[PDB]
């Protein structure tokens, strides 16, 4: 989609299975643990991450990028 | 050794081996192992009316000799005479 | 890049004698001449090159080239991969008008894979253009004695075809002395080879050779036993298009591809250990011996990860041990902070640079392929031209 | 050149060095990855290395002066090997001794052929034989030193009439040890080896013919009787084969497969030059290296070595036919047709056409670039390591083998020799049993044949152990010297009563196995075993322990002895049976000792009889037998405990060992009378992990039958003859079921069988073991 439309902001609300309501089977991290690079190669993607967030401390490591450190990965910060 | 006294002794031994085989139980465990573990048979051929021993060998193969026959990577081939005649007669069809 | 990145490495010399003929013609002539001289002066390697190793005539008419059954073997390839790595090095030092020492003065450090590390430590001693050929000799003889002193330590024997045909429909190639496993951690492959080493004796045990990526590994061993662990992996198979998308994550079975690397000998295993002293004596038999005061740029260990300036005894000793006995921990040897990785190893678009890129992806490092001139659509890495661009189009920084 | 073309040629001892075959393998282009090892250890050699170690002795036979030849136009015609059966392939530490004897020097019009048969040995033992065929082309009329010698195809002579045994001893070259030998219905084979000395192209000067005459025993094991002894000057043929041509058949061990199955079509490359091979093989023949010689012999040029071309094609086969294991090639032979020039590509065909002695007969044929044949030969290539397991009782059905009995001449020759024997000794034929299982079988006792058969029925005795007393009591209580009939009873049919199934099953297996022997499908080193009934059908099939007539005897007697020791009802059904237990379904943690904890308490508590009789596959298949009143209790207790998943195994872990004693005593004496509500006609049903066994109503392989084992042993001593048992086909290849270790004649093996059976014949042997010494 983004490759079809360069200058049109499209936000990826990547949630994970561990959320409420309707439900996916995937784990939260591993898909974004290996798609993040394929995304940031498009500046018109707002990367948003949900599924299980309750406080600042809960999601702060995802904000800075430190979450991928404990998964042996470059720090990958999210956009919201 | 002296072959003929050995014939004598072995005839005695076989005699009693078949004799008390009558009532003693069948240790098909240790046999099923030794001919499948020590000699590493590639073709077990069940000669019989129905494939009971072939089914008895596949389930001990998949169960206790799965890592083994992989680490060695054999084509451990199970055949009964009933159902596997072309593979034992070496007459497969094109 | 070391051995085993491409299938037909000799095709990368096609262009080199073809393209930069006026440029690398002298160097390839010198290399081939001293190399054939090595075959003559050595005791019994006249027998290990069954079809001879006169390479010059293999260049003009490809009909003079023996095929991969004789061309992919180690005692014939290991020098040729090194000369390819040296030729892609001379063409850029030349096209940038640099004496070897000049270009070397630019880098922060140089390291090699399985094989190329000798080429790196060789470059680290190069100062002028005339003082270059002594280093070329120093290098190429090391790889000539590694290939020979291994190919009799663990030669190739014909694999029983009962495996050659049973491996193709299993979507694999001819079993080669090394196998690559993806999407699998270093702990799990050890968990498995421990199950396979439990059965077989020491002379057929396998081990991990290259910790290539974090989820990309390579194990070595006899093609028989390697195909064996390939089998014992099939109990843990899952086809890649099975659509586990309707079963929870922890309930899924790990799918991952694997393939045999087009190699001819089990590098970084125990199977070659009996050759270490046999090459160490072969080197001191000749003049080849590298010293710390002779190199200026840091050169990193594939096993430790440290610089080869600091070493107890002869540096040339650990260099071979890193190619025969010790495994390579590639992320442990990439503990350097640099902005660009330009690779002169073999393989180009499939060589070492691409996997290094996939490892150091979100670290902001920018690999460029110093081997081939082509284009990449997304341009995650670079090519020949990006080495030579004078505009701002060359200095491209991946994020 | 005062060399004698008749004597044997003594070679010279050649200790293989480990670098000699490393150098050979490559110089041959033998890419077979099966022969190269590391130094400081011995190496293993190729079969063709025999020529390396045999050449200096093999060719000394074409040198003697009386065999005059033009060595230049000498042509190598064919080369064959024979790795003699029973020897291991050659290793490099082996100091191999070679010996070659010229066999025959035949003189055709187009030259003369010499065939040298060398025999190489180590440690005195012969290792392998090498045959070869040269050719001194030209004309020769030196018949006065010409002689041929051959081995004839073994001829069978199936004597049926009484007038042939006359024409036999009507002959002068047919003599035995005792001419009084009963020659009727016997089977005479003639393994003869004939010599001949020529005086013209056709008029012989001296013919010899000799070779033992053997007879099929009732075990079909051939034993010699006499010796063919023929000799005649100025013959014109050989009579002793003619009288065997039309009178008898040819016992051809080569059996062709039904349809040829191709293996591969490959390509090889003649070397650049013939120098590398010539240096290895020690064959410095200047026809392949020099050019001032091949041109001297009108040859296309510096041709290759033919022997190299043989070794390469053999290496072309071990990889593809033997899956790259060399020990499977036990013989190889090849013809040279025309010659090939170096640096050439060869289209080699590989095809499976025949069988021999249970090993594969692979023909091959190498085409040139213009696709002209140069090499034709075949290979004595082993099969994989094979095991034949023979089934047991419970698997019987209609027509079993009665299809094969319609097809395999070598099979119906078993059911015939069996029923005919039963027809005449018990008035009762199996071939009418299996093709339509009757419900009841009355035996009539007619006139003379009848009385003879009835006393034969009353002539069997069921002994029983009572305080050492070998108590002689009657098998057949209803029989007597006044009975005129006797009936057999079973509701479903007598293929459900072990009285008749045992002989039917052992027949069908033995009758199907010896058909395979007719097809050459049985290795010499094949292993064999049987599940609880197939032991006899295996022994007789593999080691030929007993004649088929005496085999069916004991197997029928076994059925009877098993039958009488259990009380059957009015119609002949029993209160006993057997059951199949799968510890996997009851509990994923159900151990082997879990069954011993669950069922031994049934036996000790209910006072009934149930025992795990067979250990088939652990945690997956254990079958028990015995009293059905307790067998259904062991059935129901598992179908209940699977519903509860109460692992006695963790009770040994969670609780103590003696608290669980009473803890499981509660469960067992609680479920025992709960299940004991059964009526009299106990019909068994499949539950969660119990699988009933149909037909089987006797609980064999139980201590319950321990009383009736000395009678059997005493009976066994009569039927099996020590002369018939051959230890060669038993050591290591027979795995008994009493002892689950391969049959080996050792003290500990005796001690192994003894301490588990407590029998005196082993204690009296181990205490008098010094019969080991003579």
């Amino acid at each position: 989609i983004a490759k079809a439309h360069p200058n049109f902001p499209i936000a990826l609300q990547w949630t994970g299975g561990r959320g409420g309501g309707h439900h996916s089977f995937e784990d939260a991290h591993t898909p974004m643990l290996q798609m993040y690079s394929k995304i940031r190669r498009h500046p018109n993607i707002m990367l948003i991450f949900g599924s299980g967030f309750g406080s600042a401390d809960d999601t702060y490591p995802y904000l800075t990028g430190e979450w991928s450190t404990k998964f042996d990965y470059p720090p990958m910060p999210f956009d919201g | 050794m002296k072959p003929e006294v050995e014939q004598e002794l072995a005839h005695i031994l076989l005699t009693e081996l078949l004799a008390y085989q009558f009532a003693s139980p069948v240790r098909w465990i240790e046999t099923q192992d030794v001919f499948l573990k020590d000699f590493n048979t590639e073709r077990v051929v069940e000669i019989g009316p129905s494939p009971t021993l072939a089914g008895m060998a596949q389930r001990t193969l998949k169960n206790k000799y799965e890592s083994y026959d992989a680490a060695l990577s054999l084509h451990r081939e199970i055949l009964c005479y009933s159902k596997d005649a072309k593979e034992i007669y070496y007459t497969p069809d094109p | 890049g070391g051995q085993g990145n491409t299938d037909d490495y000799f095709e990368e010399l096609r262009d080199l004698y073809q393209t930069y003929h006026v440029l690398v013609g002298d160097l390839i002539k010198f290399s081939a001449e001293t190399l054939s001289e090595l075959i003559r002066t050595t005791l019994d390697a006249e027998k290990v090159f069954t079809q001879g190793l006169n390479i010059l005539e293999w260049l003009e008419n490809p009909s003079n080239t023996p095929d991969k059954d004789y061309l992919l073997s180690i005692p014939i390839s290991c020098p040729l991969i090194g000369v390819i790595q040296l030729a892609h090095y001379v063409v850029t030092a030349k096209l940038l008008g640099f004496t070897p020492g000049e270009l070397r003065s630019y880098l922060k450090g140089a390291t090699g894979h399985s094989q190329g590390l000798v080429t790196a430590v060789a470059i680290a001693e190069t100062d002028s253009w005339e003082s270059f050929f002594v280093s070329v000799r120093k290098a190429i003889t090391v790889l000539f004695f590694i290939g020979v002193r291994c190919y009799e330590a663990y030669p190739n024997t014909s694999l029983p075809p009962s495996i050659l045909e049973d491996s193709l429909e299993n979507n694999e190639g001819v079993p080669s002395p090394m196998l690559s496993i993806s999407n699998l951690t270093q702990e799990q492959v050890q968990d498995y080879v421990n199950k396979t080493n439990s059965h077989l004796p020491a002379g057929k045990q396998v081990e991990i050779s290259l910790v290539n990526g974090a989820k990309n590994l390579v194990v070595s061993g006899p093609p028989q036993s390697l195909y064996g662990l390939n089998l014992t992996l099939r109990k843990a198979k899952a086809p890649s298009g099975l659509d586990q998308s309707r079963i929870p994550f922890s309930e899924r079975k790990l799918k991952f591809s694997n393939r045999f690397l087009p190699v001819a000998s089990p590098f970084h295993s125990h199977l070659l250990v009996p050759a270490s002293d046999l090459i160490n004596k072969d080197l001191v038999k000749n003049n080849v011996s590298f010293n710390a005061k002779d190199i200026q740029i840091p050169v990193y260990d594939t096993f430790d990860g440290s610089d080869l300036r600091v070493l107890s005894g002869s540096i040339s000793e650990r260099i071979v041990d890193c190619i025969i006995r010790l495994p390579v921990k590639w992320e442990t040897t990439t503990q350097f902070k640099a902005t660009h990785i330009l690779d002169f190893g073999p393989g180009g678009a499939s060589g070492l640079g691409v996997l290094t890129h996939r490892n150091k992806d979100g670290t902001g490092v920018r690999v460029i392929v110093a081997g081939t001139l082509d284009i990449n659509p997304d341009d995650d890495y670079g090519f020949k031209q990006e080495i030579f661009d004078v505009t701002s189009n060359g200095l491209k920084k991946n994020p | 050149l005062d060399f004698d073309p008749r004597d044997v040629i003594k070679g010279k001892d050649f200790e293989i060095t480990a670098k000699e075959v490393y150098d050979f393998t490559h110089a041959v282009g033998n890419n077979c990855e099966d022969f190269v090892s590391r130094p400081d250890r011995t190496m293993l050699a190729p079969m063709d290395f025999a020529i390396v170690v045999g050449w200096r002795a093999i060719i000394k036979a074409i040198f003697p002066n009386t065999v005059d030849g033009d060595l230049l136009k000498l042509v190598h015609l064919s080369n064959g090997y024979k790795m003699i059966p029973g020897a291991k392939p050659l290793q490099v530490g082996d100091v191999v001794s070679t010996t070659a004897v010229i066999e025959s020097v035949v003189n055709q019009p187009t030259g003369k052929i010499v065939d040298v048969v060398g025999t190489l040995s180590r440690n005195g033992k012969p290792v392998m034989e090498v045959t070869s065929s040269f050719f001194y082309r030209g004309n020769y009329t030196d018949f006065e030193n010409t002689f041929q010698k051959t081995v004839e195809p073994v001829y069978q002579m199936h004597i049926k009439t009484s007038k042939d045994i006359a024409v036999l001893r009507s002959k002068e070259w047919f003599q035995l040890d005792d001419e009084d030998f009963d020659l009727l219905n016997k089977t005479l084979t003639f393994e003869t080896e004939t010599e001949v000395t020529f005086k013209n192209a056709n008029i012989f000067s001296s013919v010899k013919c000799f070779g033992p005459i053997k007879v099929e025993l009732p075990t079909k094991e051939t034993v010699e009787i006499g010796i063919v002894d023929y000799e005649a000057g100025a013959s014109h043929g050989n009579p002793v084969v003619d009288f065997l041509k039309r009178n008898g058949s040819t016992l051809e061990q080569k059996v062709n497969l039904e349809n040829p199955i191709p293996i591969a079509v490959l390509d090889s490359y003649t070397p650049s030059t013939n120098e590398p091979y010539a240096r290895v093989s020690g064959d410095l023949n200047p026809i392949h290296v020099s050019r001032h010689f091949a041109s001297y012999a009108n040859l296309p040029g510096t041709i290759t070595h033919g022997m190299f071309s043989s070794a390469s094609v053999r290496a072309l086969i071990e990889n593809w036919a033997a899956d790259s294991v060399s020990s499977r090639v036990r013989g190889y032979t090849c013809q040279f047709v025309d010659m090939v020039l170096p640096n050439t590509a060869l289209k080699t065909s590989i095809q499976h056409v025949g069988m021999i002695n249970g090993r594969k007969l692979i023909k091959f044929e190498t085409r040139n670039e213009d696709d002209v044949v140069v090499l034709t030969g075949e290979a004595e290539i082993e099969q994989p390591v094979t095991t034949f397991v023979f089934t047991g009782q419970g698997s019987q059905e209609q027509g079993m083998g009665m299809d094969l009995y319609k097809t395999s001449k070598a099979a119906q020759d078993v059911w015939n020799r069996a029923d005919n024997h039963f027809k005449d000794t018990y008035g009762f034929s199996i071939l009418d049993i299996v093709i339509n299982n009757p419900v009841n079988l009355t035996i009539h006792f007619g006139g003379e044949k009848g009385k003879r058969i009835r006393e034969n029925y009353s002539a069997m005795i069921f002994e029983t152990i009572v305080d050492g007393k070998l108590k002689t009591e009657k098998i057949f209580k209803e029989i007597n010297e006044h009975s005129t009939s006797y009936t057999f009873r079973s509701e479903k049919g007598l293929l459900s009563a072990t009285q008749f199934t045992q002989p039917a099953l052992t027949l069908m297996e033995k009758a199907a196995f010896e058909d395979l022997k007719s097809k050459g499908l049985i290795p010499a080193d094949a292993t064999f075993a049987g599940h609880s009934l197939g032991e006899y059908a295996a022994l007789a099939s593999l080691a030929d322990v007993m004649s088929i007539e005496s085999l069916v005897e004991v197997v029928f007697y076994r059925g009877m002895t098993m039958q009488v020791a259990v009380p059957r009802d009015e119609l002949g059904r029993s209160n006993y049976g057997m059951i199949a237990i799968n510890p996997g379904r009851v509990a994923a943690s159900f151990s082997q000792e879990a069954l011993q904890y669950v069922v031994e308490r049934v036996g000790k508590r209910t006072g009934w009889l149930v025992e795990i009789v067979n250990y088939n596959v652990e945690n997956q298949q254990y079958v028990a037998a015995g009293d059905l009143r307790a067998l259904d209790t062991v059935t129901n207790v598992l179908n209940f405990i699977k519903l509860q998943k109460i692992d006695i195994i963790e009770l040994q872990k969670s609780l103590s060992l003696e608290e669980v004693e009473g803890h499981l005593f509660e469960i067992i004496d609680e479920a025992s009378k709960k299940s004991a509500v059964k009526p009299r006609p106990l019909k068994l049903e499949r539950g969660f992990a119990c699988i009933p066994l149909v037909g089987i109503s006797v609980p064999f392989h139980s201590t319950y039958l321990m009383n009736g084992v000395k009678p059997f042993k005493s009976f066994l001593k009569k039927n099996i003859i020590k002369e018939n048992v051959k230890v060669a086909r038993l050591a290591g290849k027979y795995i008994p079921n009493l002892t689950a270790k391969p049959f080996q004649v050792t003290k500990e093996y005796f001690q192994d069988v003894y301490d588990l059976t407590g029998s005196e014949p082993i204690k009296e042997i181990i205490d008098n073991w010094e019969k080991y010494e003579q």
